């Protein structure tokens, strides 16, 4: 099996890091310097560091050479044991389902548990079921 | 290839059969590269919006499905290398799963994610 190696990145720059590495691979698979990498695992839950999957530590070193994202951790490649190739794929309960229970972030009903009614296929807005807590314009001026 | 790479990070989805992670443009212009004769999602947006959903967790850079541990685990070793997903939530309606069994395509629940 290929082995999992951990590498540092700046906060939130992991998504641009992932797509450019894929494109790098495709950009170098036909030259004299190919990539020995199998896959790169980039979980939605983690922050600050990402997972690159290859047979030996020399392979990742010679692959992530020239990228300005993975420059900062380039000097070290903390590995995980064989038993940790499984728990990386595990996802605890995307997060888009009607007739469900979601909460707010912003607005007036902060940290108030609400309900979804309809989902818009344009991925622009979403329908919510909350309760108004205004004064009906009696207390405020 | 250059078609399996999502162009833009905005408006990306994932399939329920091969977990194909692409842009809304690619699903309509090109469609599912790992299944085009059973799904036929190239040339429209209703079939792209019907089977394929946005509700998914996690990305993987599938490069060598013939030799990889991850590929075997997700049963994606008989697919084309590219952008894949690990947990694609949802379910197909009872209108396209009945035709898939008669043609020899076993629709499997790709949702490897645990529920509570
Ligand atoms: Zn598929």
């Amino acid at each position: 099996d290929p082995n999992l190696w951990t590498v540092k990145c700046k906060i939130g720059e992991e998504r641009a890091t992932a797509i450019s590495l894929m494109r790098k691979f495709i950009a170098y698979q036909f030259t004299d310097t190919p990539l020995q990498i199998k896959s790169v695992v980039a979980p939605e839950h983690v922050k600050g560091y990402i997972y690159v999957e290859a047979y030996k530590q020399t392979h990742v070193k010679q692959a992530i050479e020239g990228v300005g994202n993975l420059r900062l951790g380039y000097w070290n490649q903390q590995m995980v044991p064989i038993k940790e190739m499984t728990d990386v794929l595990k996802v605890v309960k995307a997060n888009l389902k009607p007739k469900s229970w979601v909460r707010l972030k912003r607005g007036i009903y902060k940290d108030d548990i609400a309900q979804v009614d309809y989902v818009e296929p344009s991925q622009n807005t979403i329908s919510l079921k909350m309760i108004p807590r205004i004064d009906y314009d009696r207390i405020k001026a | 290839a250059l078609e399996t790479v999502p162009k833009d990070l905005r408006h990306l989805r994932a399939c329920l059969l091969c977990s194909l992670v692409k842009t809304i443009d690619q699903f309509e212009y090109d469609g599912c590269d790992n299944c085009d004769a059973y799904l036929q999602m190239k040339g429209n947006r209703e079939m792209v919006y019907d089977c394929t959903s946005s509700s998914f967790d996690g990305i993987i850079a599938m490069m060598s499905p013939e030799d990889s541990w991850v590929s075997k685990w997700q049963r994606v070793s008989n697919f084309k290398p590219g952008v894949y997903a690990v947990s694609v939530t949802g379910r197909l309606p009872q209108g396209i799963v009945r035709e898939l069994k008669s043609r020899g395509v076993a629709y499997k629940s790709r949702d490897t994610a645990i529920k509570t």
